């Protein structure tokens, strides 16, 4: 994203230092844990792609699905904080294991202690657990105010811990239900 | 917390096309062995060639990665060493223990094009040969043109190449089972039932020409298509047909392609199984007691 | 040479993080799905953090009823003797034909 | 050039099933029909007996 | 023990249709203590219908006096627990909000994992929940 | 580059061997490749019962409609709409979504790794 | 030109109004007008497939061969009436969309090791 560059053919180049006053000023004034700040907007710089966007959206909206904890505890390894408690015991009496939900695998991100509050789509994160959601999609991307920028403003020392568990646990969730545009998806009938 | 107990039965058994159940399983049991199935148990091809004359059409490259696609038997695939494991013999010949030769030569010298086949390939063991209807061509040769080679066959794991899996489509369903409301299926009337049947892709549901009952007929051929239970979805009986697959009960149908047959492959499989699982408990054994 | 690497974490008591080398997805899953069959182990996971290295990364978090090492030789004599009654059921029924 | 020997994403073998397709293709059989006799049931492994260009013919003049 | 008991009927469905793949809001009203439910349920796992008789319960235990407190994650069968419901959640509270012009006008928000529950009715009833508690959803179909 | 093993394999038999982002198709705006997916997957695929009445030209301005492929295709046993039910490759269980296959035509460029590396 | 009795000429085909590397590709109207044009003179010009039949009398840099060419499953009328087949590059591929593990990410492609070693794509 600060590239501005897909995967179509695009080339990099790349320069190597030799000097140690040219290695210790990469790590200090260049490298990727300190512009973190996009400047000319003065948000966040890097936002979410193109599948964990989607991803974190479907896990959020679709609301219906109830994962057991056969495969539960095994995305609890990609993220660095614990599992919650089961938030449905049974459902049905033809159900017996405790299932999980859906939102409530989204609060594996956010840490202990995470207050965020967004108006315009009723989300409230109250102790690092979202809690309510109502057909919003614009505290994820880049806007004005979202949980990447009030994430780097709370702590801005494990932010490339979190998107990067945001990423590999989203992508094996997104692998378990499959996103395919279909003739039936063109037909809109 | 102790083991299972699964049990089979086999419908039909020849030669390539194995068909057995396997019931009272979870996925993971018909999954890791479809896994080492198509791609884990070694057979023989012919991995380095030596041509010493070629005068065809087709390069020299081309004829070494068709000849390495040679469906080659392998009796004794087991009970062989591998090339690196084998560290005598220094390659390049006949050991008897980890490759074999194969001797490859032919010349058109008559008026018309003959072309040469997979039963042309003589070995100096017999019992490595290639299977064979006419049989693989390999080149075609004009008034003129020779090929000669020599080609040396090794054991090895058909993870490396796709030329030693000697399994093409070996797949298992979950065979559900379905159930029909007959309390409501005196709903819907004939022309209903009618293009409710004629909706399905595969022949799943028939109908008795007696007393016009929907009666389940060969419900192992579902495919999950999904258009049966929508077709009811958007009509005046919501409900109405509930499939659900199955947690166990599972059918295969694998193929073993004429290099070993289909009975050792699931053999030599569950065979490697039990080694697979056996260096990880006596290599974590010592920091247990 | 050391194939398996036991580690234990400090952070969780009864509690350890199994590892081997050279491995595929053919053993973190018919291990995991073993494990989880058992009533003692509340936590049975793999992951594959890189997949051009080959190890897999299986971690087990047991009651204080066992410890989480012991949990182990318990899913894999599990599955080593089901094979040899699933081959001795299968070498009588391809013996039937 | 010539027909491959094994399926691109199946691998079952279909070398040596050229010329017998041929000599089936003689007679007034339909493409469609002509591949049902020689028992292939998945559209993998009929998209390279149906759609396979036969160079070496043209190969073979020079 | 339980904190908070009722019989309830179902008055309105928000989507009101069936295999939606989403949740319905299942509005609901009481007839003896003048309370009102608005808490969210899927009809696919758990068929409701317009006009029916449900009872539900809200304890903060399910030990029934033998632990005051929850546990672990996954909580095992001991001592006979209290399974005679059928539809069992879990949720903590968040936020207590009153309002002016009637009486019975003090509401409750609780949140059962990703869903929602209002429960409006007077503060007499609703005084016994404090801020920040980890409550149950009894609930069984009759 | 993945093995054959971990791809999500179909009950027939078929694994697919190249995977495209689904995220690429409302940005570049090409329909009719799902279109060629579905004309050249119903034309492959052997028919139980009729192998003269198919259509098979994909004339480029007297293109066939959608529902004259949906229900070609729905004569053999796959659905309507092209895709199909597929399982999983690393665990084994069933996927909540089908999955849209088809045999389509790809072509290999000129623009290499080796012939770039400088 | 059945129902209207007023016409007094025809065209001979709709198809024949493009270059021949463009009325060869199917649902040419279909697709984006970018998109055409991006492929009808910018994709079959460095698509490797089929070469000179004769490699022994032609020698030039950069003659590059397929080692499987394969004509498409579909017969478009413009590719009929030429009684040519060496006009289409490149062999056929059962695709699906699928997300798979963000491999594919930004426009990429994501392929069979157990293809690749059988003759597809091999030049
Ligand atoms: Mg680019
Ligand atoms: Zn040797
Ligand atoms: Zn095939």
């Amino acid at each position: 994203l600060p590239f501005r560059g897909d995967f179509d053919g695009d080339c990099l180049h790349g320069y190597v230092p030799q000097s140690i006053q040219a290695k210790v000023e990469l790590d200090e004034l260049v490298a990727l844990d300190k512009q973190l700040i996009n400047r000319q907007n003065g948000r966040n710089l890097l936002s979410l792609g193109q599948d964990s966007l989607t991803a974190a959206y479907l896990v959020n909206v679709e609301k219906n699905c109830y994962l057991n904890r056969a495969q539960m505890q095994q995305l609890q390894m990609y993220c660095p904080f614990q599992l919650p408690p089961p938030a449905i015991i049974k459902a049905s009496p033809s159900s017996t294991e405790p299932q999980w939900t859906g939102m409530q695998l989204f609060g594996m991100l956010f840490p202990p202690g995470f207050d965020y509050t967004y108006p315009l789509n009723n989300v409230v994160v109250s102790n690092g657990e979202l809690l309510s959601f109502s057909e919003g999609s614009a505290w994820l991307r880049d806007g004005e105010g979202n949980f990447i920028e009030r994430l780097l403003k709370h702590d801005k020392g494990k932010v490339l811990d979190i998107i990067y568990s945001a990423q590999e646990m989203l992508s094996q969730w997104l692998l378990m239900r499959g996103l395919s545009v279909s003739l039936a998806d063109l037909y809109l009938s | 917390t102790y083991q299972r107990f699964p049990k089979i039965k086999i419908r039909e058994l020849k030669d390539d096309y194995a068909k057995f159940e396997l019931r009272e399983t979870d996925v993971s049991m018909a999954n890791a062995l479809r896994r080492v199935m198509i791609s884990e148990v070694p057979t023989v091809a012919i991995d380095l060639v030596e041509i010493e004359v070629n005068s065809s059409v087709l390069n020299d490259e081309f004829i070494a990665h068709r000849l390495g696609l040679i469906p080659l038997t392998s009796e004794r695939a087991m009970s062989m060493r591998f090339s690196r494991d084998c560290d005598a013999c220094d390659g390049d010949g006949q050991c008897e223990f980890c490759s074999v030769e194969f001797r490859l030569s032919s010349k058109c010298v008559t008026d018309q094009t003959l072309d040469v086949t997979s039963r042309d390939l003589y070995s100096a063991d017999p019992t490595v040969t290639p299977v064979d209807h006419k049989g693989i061509i390999i080149v075609k040769l004009r008034r003129g043109q020779e090929l000669k080679l020599r080609a040396i066959a090794r054991k090895g794991i058909g993870k490396d190449h796709a030329k030693w899996s000697p399994a093409a489509t070996v797949t298992f369903m979950y065979e559900p089972d379905i159930i029909i409301n007959e309390d409501m299926m005196d709903t819907l009337s004939d022309e209903e039932k009618i293009d409710l049947i004629e909706s399905s892709p595969t022949k799943v549901f028939g109908m008795d020409p007696v007393t016009r009952q929907v009666v389940v007929v060969d419900p192992e051929a579902y495919t999950y298509d999904e258009e049966v239970i929508k077709k009811a979805e958007a009509m005046g009986k919501p409900g109405l047909i509930e499939i659900s697959p199955k947690d166990d009960s599972f059918i295969f149908t694998v193929e073993s392609t004429g290099a070993v047959k289909a009975s050792q492959l699931v053999l030599n499989a569950i065979d490697l199984l039990k080694q697979k699982l056996d260096a990880v408990r006596l290599s974590d054994d010592t920091v247990e007691a | 040479t050391k194939k398996v690497s036991y580690d234990r974490d400090t952070k969780i008591i009864n509690a350890a993080s199994f590892t081997v080398e050279r491995e595929d997805h053919t053993i973190g899953n018919i291990v995991r799905m073993q494990l989880h069959r058992d009533e003692n182990v509340l936590f049975a996971g793999y992951q594959l953090p890189h997949p051009l290295k080959y190890k897999i990364i299986v971690r087990i978090h047991t009651t204080s009823q066992s410890s989480p090492m012991q949990a182990y030789n318990q899913a894999i004599n599990d599955l080593d003797k089901e094979l040899d009654y699933l081959k001795n059921q299968f070498e009588a029924e391809v013996a039937k034909f | 050039m010539i027909i491959p020997v094994r399926c691109f994403t199946c691998g079952k073998v279909i070398g040596n099933k050229w010329d017998q397709y041929l000599d089936l293709l003689q007679l007034d059989y339909t493409e469609g029909d002509a591949l049902d006799a020689l028992q292939l049931v998945r559209y993998c492994c009929r998209r390279m007996l149906m759609t396979h260009v036969d160079l070496i013919e043209k190969l073979l003049n020079y | 023990i339980i904190m908070f008991e009722d019989i309830f009927v179902v008055d309105k469905l928000d989507p009101d249709g069936k295999k939606f793949d989403k949740v319905t809001r299942v509005e609901a009203r009481s007839h003896n203590l003048e309370m009102f439910m608005h808490l969210d349920v899927n009809t696919e796992v758990y068929p409701l219908a317009v006009g029916d008789k449900f009872t539900l319960a809200m304890a903060p235990t399910l030990n029934l006096d033998g632990t005051p407190d929850t546990g672990y994650f996954t909580p095992g069968a001991k001592k006979t627990l209290a399974d005679k419901y059928e539809y069992i959640m879990h949720g903590k509270l968040y936020k207590i909000s009153e309002r002016d012009g009637k009486t019975p006008k003090a509401e409750l928000y609780v949140s059962f994992g990703g869903l929602l529950m209002l429960l409006q009715g007077d503060p007499a009833h609703i005084s016994h929940f404090e801020l920040d508690q980890r409550l149950f959803l009894l609930m069984r179909k009759l | 580059l993945e093995e054959q093993q971990n791809f999500p394999f179909t009950i027939q038999g078929i694994v697919p061997d190249i995977v495209i982002n689904p995220h690429a198709f409302p940005s570049r705006q090409t329909p009719g490749q799902l279109l060629e997916a579905a004309l050249s997957k119903g034309i492959a695929c052997p028919i139980q019962k009729a192998y003269t009445k198919l259509t098979r030209h994909a004339t480029p301005f007297s293109t066939p409609g959608v529902t004259e492929i949906t229900e070609q295709l729905h004569r053999a046993g796959f659905s309507r709409w092209g895709n199909e039910r597929v399982y999983n490759g690393r665990s084994g269980e069933m996927m909540r979504s089908m999955i849209f296959m088809g045999p389509t035509f790809y072509q290999r460029l000129v623009h290499m790794s080796e012939d770039k590396v400088k | 030109l059945k129902e209207p009795k007023i016409y007094t000429h025809c065209e001979l085909d709709l198809s024949f109004l493009l270059g021949v590397s463009c009325a060869v590709v199917p649902f040419a109207n279909h697709d984006h007008g970018r998109r055409v044009l991006y492929q009808s003179q910018k994709h079959c010009q460095q698509a490797i497939g089929f070469s000179s039949t004769n490699p022994n009398i032609r020698c030039d840099t950069l003659s590059q061969q397929l080692f499987y060419p394969q004509k498409p499953l579909f017969k478009t009328l413009a590719s009929e009436c030429l009684k040519k087949e060496v006009l289409f590059n490149g062999q056929n591929a059962i695709v699906a969309v699928n997300v798979h593990l963000g491999y594919n990410q930004e426009d990429s492609i994501v392929m069979n090791k157990a293809s690749l070693e059988r003759g597809m794509f091999r030049s």
